[PDB]
């Protein structure tokens, strides 16, 4: 049932780039609601995974400044995977998008630079080996 | 929309091999290491055959494998180095036939990261400390100690980290009686990052750092720091102390150096060169492996170079130092990764690309004709090639070469689909054909007039190993025969076989029993006629032979039992049981030599209600129970591995039942609409069954498990065993109006193959639809051709003539007369821009070639396709791409050409027609709608047949990457990008323009693509990521493609294809891998089918951890998460669990363990 | 960044056995020469 968010995310990006800059006074409120639902540990993993591409794959101007300062919103579930618990949804599936999060950034630079690469090296080393 | 992972073939490539004693016996065995599969095998000096002991998948990438020994112990331990952040210790139990985990110590992160050890692993040969370290910044020391209970204990690793340091190789150096001593090559790169000019890159030498450990003060300190001159690769473990000096042999580039701590000067010894070598002198020659042989008399080592030359290092040691190093030419073997020398004169060479062989040492090579080479002689030596002369072919295995392309289709007149594998390496390549069944071998073919229907095999004695009488029966006649290696008609048998004999068994020690419906005549060895007449005119329908009992069945449902009296006569029971049906089958198991006799008896009836008949006199001729039957049976038998009940019917079914008076399990499999006859056969000592259908079916037992492997043969009606001097283990199978003898040498479980010699590694091949032919293109890196080698030899011959040595140069004739084979002695070809392009058409039915068309040396073929044009009629065209000026390290190309062939006589003769230039080497050609499309690099164009040049109709430039694959269909064109996942392009007919409307968000290194239907497009990956992309129905025929299933196999998959495997089932995604395994994907039908296996996957992750300590979910979801795919590899290990744990799992699922295993085998039963 | 990403890519080639197997196929070399070349390229990526 994960096609529901994929269609919503595709439409979310569609309205972001089509005409969302004419009289859009909510253009900042849509961004504001993103960290209100994501940057809080009281929410479950289902909605936490629902905002993994709603911020990164929307540009790079006001995106990198958000992803960097957070430490207690991504490292918590990374080391909470070897627990032998009930059914999960994003304990290993959310790691796919964070690897993808270092793809577009590297492509833009090929055409925080050293610190970002060093920080990503301690999280996933296969990202720089599968695609450069 | 759901998939199930199932594999049939496994990785047969050896990456790491060790030698030692792990089973506790006195016979040596080898433990091989695959990429992620642990296989155990042992040799056999008696028969020279090697059989697999146990194959368990560890679900983890193994990076190293080695062993050690304890002081005063008797059993070795297994240490496995993987990509995880933990080390494991294994102890195989021969009785349990399983690997038991001893310790599990997690120290750091897992995966293929920078700070993960596992690649390099070394131990003190005395058995006190072991070293594991990563490439950089990490060095760990584990201390092994045991208590008074003879139990091995492991302590915490020691912190010996050193940042900004590069580790080349770690080896365990044995130095007399002292602390475990370690030598390694270290490198510093601090100056390289601080010198942008480039001066720090030059003249950068490495050191040989020696580490000393203290067991009392618990510290690690660097003792020696000795810089080197040239770069090193690995060290040879040379034992010291009593036997040999305590030193190490460092292999270098074109040189070898011995270095020992103290007052030992360095020894320099150059490596010789083969006479008048055609290779580039600027190229080097290095070593790939080093074997250690521990012999009480003398010690010597073996090495291997790139050219397959074996040099033995013999040391004339002093009291403490060494004198010199000696070298000699001994043997010639193909290119191998690592070899292990075994005791009692055995040498196993484990190849890295090709088949695995097993050589036997026959001669030590003492005082040969070729002089040895040492270091004391000054000055650039040379050696002459020599044949093997020492090793012979003993054993061979069905090792699968890495596969670059595969294709499954129907090319023979039979309905069984054949599998074609294009693999190999250069001259050792072979386009082998895979067949599902066993290897059918014939020894003698004879013709017998009449209609043979039964052949018997009676031995002289029960415990003998040779036969005494063979009888062949007919519908009306019978002839007697005997075996004397001059088999003809025998006369003094004394059988009087005028009447059709139903059966010829062995009742007495050397007596035979013949069955005829006019009376039973016992044929004794002594001149005694024990003829029993049949009361009345009634006849007999079947028989039941036994070692100590005689059972018959008269017409109308009448049963008479005979008992074998030890005095010499026979008795008859005083009661006949009445039955309501007609006897259709009869069977009885053999009397156990240890026990008294058998009790369970099964009688087939038309009423389809089989009843168990007791054999004891207390309850003789009495009903016991009843069991329902589907239809009228045809044959029945009782197999003992533990007895089992087997039921055969008149149609293509095979029913199996456990030994139980009450009805139990009911397992069936398709066997045909033919009467199935089940016989008694012997293989591997245990009993087995042999059913008959349109194809012969065999079901034997292996590792306490019953399989179902059919036989590649036509319809048969009768079969029996065979045992003589020529073939101790054979099977006799009579055919239509002829006599044939079969044998079973190779086990041949699945995927038998036949080899065919080739010249270069084929890339792709296309099946000719009409004349059933193939088109094969060949290209290899640094390859030559016949013309280039011929002119090089002539130029080389002229140069030596020009040299005019002291005219006195008579070796010109000998150089051109004696030529060495390329497949076994290697290929002496060098250069940078040297290639080959061989186009060959081979008939799959035969093994010979049809035409050989060669091309220029600087030309290579990467793609081939068959196209049609509307201007011509039913003519078939062949187009082969040409590569020009390929440069590896920098990106600099020059272009290519496309060759058009007439294809004279539908794939029997090729001729040159014309040429056309292109700006880039083509990669994939796919015609559609009567025209041809060739992807020229980043530019996508549509071509058409012209007079001199291909007419251009459209041009595309939106593709900013290299096109690696083009798949076309009647509506759209699917483009497989090397960087992007998929590009969907539609080409119009009236507009004539390539339109790009959709793409994919996920970047993938797509190697190949396949089409399942109109909407689904599959794709592979360089690492083994298989995904299927579904496009929404609303597409502009803004369109970012979604993904419904993503799964990582863990091994490189280079081909995807979906077809029907066996007639009578559904299709499945059959894909092979680069390791050499074949995996299938089983689709699901109902919701509960996926739910039950989902619960099994959830339960087995916690109830059965992997052997090497690797997390199951993240290992499969390494690159991409696993979606809509259920792993069946973990479910296959359900039979390798303790019964108490299995009982708990079954009760958790509210089922029984027999039923759980039935569904596990049912998945393979349906689609395989 | 260039140094960090290069050192995280070339060093991961040896961990995978099939990636090493693929490297030994594209070139007429053995697994020994392949692992030496990647190890000698660490001096200046």
């Amino acid at each position: 049932h994960w096609t529901l968010r994929d269609g919503a995310a595709l439409l979310l990006s569609h309205i972001f780039w089509t005409h969302g800059d004419l009289v859009s006074g909510l253009y900042q409120h849509i961004l504001l609601s993103l960290q209100k639902i994501l940057a809080d540990p009281v929410r479950p993993l289902c909605c936490h995974y629902g905002a993994v591409v709603g911020l990164h794959a929307l540009g790079w101007k006001a995106v990198e400044r958000v992803l960097y300062p957070h430490l207690s919103t991504y490292w918590t579930n990374l080391q909470a995977v070897l627990d032998d618990y009930s059914v999960s949804n994003a304990q290993v599936k959310a790691d796919g998008h964070k690897v993808y999060g270092a793809i577009l950034v590297a492509v833009e630079r090929l055409l925080l630079l050293f610190q970002e690469s060093s920080s990503g090296g301690g999280a996933e080393p296969s990202f720089g080996s599968g695609l450069p | 929309m759901f998939l199930y992972n199932l594999t049939l073939q496994r990785a047969t490539g050896i990456s790491f091999a060790i030698h030692g004693n792990f089973s506790g016996t006195k016979q040596q065995e080898i433990v091989v290491s695959r990429g992620k599969i642990l296989e155990l095998l042992r040799p056999d000096p008696n028969t020279g055959k090697v059989h697999t002991l146990l194959t368990v998948e560890v679900f983890g990438v193994i990076r190293s494998l080695m062993a050690f020994r304890l002081t005063g112990g008797t059993k070795d331990y297994i240490v496995v180095g993987s990509d995880s952040g933990r080390i494991v210790i294994l102890e195989y139990q021969p009785s349990k036939n399983m690997f038991e985990k001893i310790h599990q110590e997690t120290f750091g992160k897992s995966g293929c990261r920078r700070i993960v050890p596992g690649q390099f692993l070394a131990v003190d040969p005395k058995g006190r400390a072991v070293m594991i370290s990563a490439i950089e910044k990490q060095k760990l020391v584990y201390i092994l100690n045991r208590d008074a209970a003879a139990r091995l204990t492991i302590s915490s690793p020691l912190e010996a980290h050193k940042a900004n340091t590069l580790v080349y190789h770690v080896v365990g150096v044995d130095v007399g009686f002292e602390n475990p001593m370690f030598a390694c090559l270290e490198m510093d790169y601090e100056e390289a990052d601080n010198d942008p000019t480039g001066e720090a890159a030059a003249n950068t030498q490495q050191t040989l750092t020696f580490y000393e450990l203290d067991l009392g003060l618990n510290h690690v300190v660097r003792k020696y720091s000795e810089p080197l001159e040239e770069h090193g690769n690995f060290l040879i473990t040379v034992p010291g102390g009593s036997d040999g000096p305590s030193g190490v042999l460092i292999c270098s580039e074109n040189y070898i150096t011995y270095k020992n701590f103290g007052d030992q000067p360095d020894i320099r010894c150059p490596i010789p060169r083969r006479r008048n070598d055609l290779d580039d002198p600027e190229r080097g020659m290095i070593f790939v492996c080093s074997a250690t042989h521990k012999t009480k008399s003398m010690f010597f080592f073996l090495a291997q170079t790139e050219q397959g030359d074996i040099f033995k290092i013999t040391l004339e040691t002093d009291e403490d130092m060494v004198t010199e190093i000696r070298l000699k030419y001994f043997d010639t073997v193909p290119v191998a990764a690592a070899m292990c020398v075994l005791k009692t004169g055995f040498l196993f060479v484990a190849s890295e690309f090709g088949n695995h062989y097993l050589y036997q040492i026959a001669h030590l090579g003492d005082d040969d004709e070729e002089p040895e080479f040492s270091s004391a002689m000054p000055l650039t030596f040379f050696f002459q090639p020599r044949p093997l002369k020492n090793l012979v072919l003993v054993d061979e295995l069905d090792s699968l070469s890495p596969i670059l392309f595969c294709q499954i289709a129907d090319l023979a007149n039979e309905d069984t689909p054949q599998l074609y594998v294009a693999c190999g390496r250069g001259p050792r390549s072979s386009l082998r054909v895979l067949r599902h069944g066993l290897e059918v071998s014939e020894m003698a073919v004879s013709e017998l007039p009449g209609n043979p229907n039964a052949v018997w095999t009676v031995r002289r004695h029960i415990e003998d190993e040779f036969d005494a009488y063979i009888i062949v029966s007919f519908v009306n006649a019978t002839l007697v025969l005997s075996i004397g290696e001059t088999v003809e008609e025998v006369t003094d048998s004394g059988f009087l076989g005028t009447t059709p004999t139903l059966s010829c068994s062995l009742l007495g020690d050397d007596a035979l029993v013949q069955v005829y419906p006019d009376g039973i005549r016992h044929i004794r060895a002594d001149k005694r006629v024990n003829e029993w007449k049949t009361p009345g005119k009634k006849t007999i329908v079947k028989c039941a032979v036994n070692q100590r009992q005689v059972v018959i069945a008269l017409t109308g449902g009448e049963l008479v039992y005979f008992e074998m009296d030890p005095s010499g006569q026979l008795n008859e029971y005083t009661e006949r049981k009445e039955m309501s049906a007609d006897v259709v089958c009869m069977s009885l198991a053999n009397v156990p030599p240890g026990e008294q006799r058998s009790r369970f008896l099964a009688v087939g009836l038309v009423d389809n209600t089989v009843r168990i008949i007791s054999l004891d006199p207390s309850d003789c001729l009495q009903p016991l129970s009843m069991q329902a039957l589907p239809a009228q049976p045809e044959s029945l038998c009782i197999v003992e591995m533990f007895l089992y009940l087997n039921i055969g019917l008149q149609n293509g079914v095979l029913l199996r039942t456990v030994l139980d008076p009450v009805t139990g399990d009911l397992s069936d499999t398709r066997t045909g609409s033919r009467p199935v006859k089940l016989f008694r056969v012997r293989m591997q000592g245990q009993e087995a069954v042999l059913a008959m259908s349109s194809r012969s079916w065999l079901s034997y037992s292996y590792q306490s498990r019953f399989h179902l492997t059919p036989l590649s043969y036509e319809t048969l009606e009768f079969a029996s065993g065979f045992a003589s001097e020529q073939c101790p283990e054979g099977i006799v199978a009579i055919s239509t109006n002829t006599l044939r003898i079969l044998a079973l040498e190779k086990l041949g479980a699945v995927f038998n193959q036949v080899a065919f010699p080739l010249q270069y590694t084929p890339r792709k091949f296309v099946i000719h639809p009409e004349s059933n032919n193939l088109i094969i293109i060949e290209t290899d890196h640094n390859a030559y051709t016949e013309a280039t080698k011929a002119q090089r030899k002539q130029q080389m011959a002229e140069e030596m003539v020009e040299a005019a040595g002291e005219l006195a140069a008579e070796m010109a004739a000998a150089f051109l007369n004696e030529n060495l084979p390329e497949s076994i002695f290697g290929a002496p070809k060098a250069g940078n821009g040297q290639w080959a392009s061989v186009i060959r058409v081979m008939n799959p039915i035969q093994g010979n070639t049809l035409d050989l068309v060669q091309l220029e040396q600087n030309e290579a073929a990467f793609s081939v396709a068959v196209c049609r044009f509307s201007n011509t009629g039913e003519d078939w065209y062949v187009l082969v791409g040409v590569a020009k000026d390929l440069i590896l390290n920098p990106r600099s190309v020059a272009g290519g050409f496309v060759y058009t062939y007439k294809l004279v006589n539908n794939g029997e003769k090729l001729e040159f027609l014309h040429k056309t230039p292109v700006e880039e080497v083509p990669a994939a050609i796919a015609p559609f709608q009567g025209r041809v499309l060739i992807g020229v690099g980043k530019l996508l164009r549509v071509y058409d047949l012209g007079k001199k040049k291909l007419l251009r109709k459209c041009e595309n430039k939106h593709i900013a990457n290299y096109i690696s694959g083009i798949q076309t269909i009647g509506h759209r064109v699917i483009v497989s990008d090397v960087q992007e996942s998929f590009i969907w392009v539609r080409y119009k007919r009236n507009e004539n323009q390539l339109i790009i409307f959709a793409d994919d968000t996920y970047p993938r290194w797509v190697t190949t693509a396949s089409l399942l239907d109109y909407d689904t497009v599959a794709g592979a990956d360089k690492f083994g990521n298989i995904c299927v992309v579904r496009l929404p129905p609303n597409t502009n025929d803004s369109q970012k493609a979604e993904v419904i299933m993503n799964y990582h196999v863990g091994e490189t998959v280079l081909s995807l294809q979906k077809t029907t495997l066996i007639p009578g089932g559904s299709e499945s995604l059959v894909y092979t891998t680069l390791s050499g395994g074949i995996g299938i994907l089983v689709p699901f039908t109902s919701h509960e089918d996926h739910d039950f296996f989902q619960h099994v996957e959830m339960h087995l992750r916690s109830e059965h951890p992997p052997l090497c300590g690797r997390d199951h979910l993240s290992f499969r979801s390494y690159y991409f998460p696993v979606k809509n795919v259920i792993d069946g590899d973990l479910c296959e290990q359900f039979n390798s669990m303790e019964p108490n744990k299995q009982k708990n799992v079954s009760e958790e699922l509210d089922r029984t363990p027999p039923e759980v295993s039935k569904k596990l085998e049912d998945i393979r039963t349906r689609y395989a | 960044w260039l140094v960090n990403q290069h050192r995280d890519s070339y060093c991961s080639y040896m961990g995978h056995f099939d990636l090493l197997n693929y490297f030994a196929i594209a070139e007429n070399e053995s697994k020994a020469r392949v692992r030496f070349n990647l190890m000698e390229k660490m001096l200046q990526p």
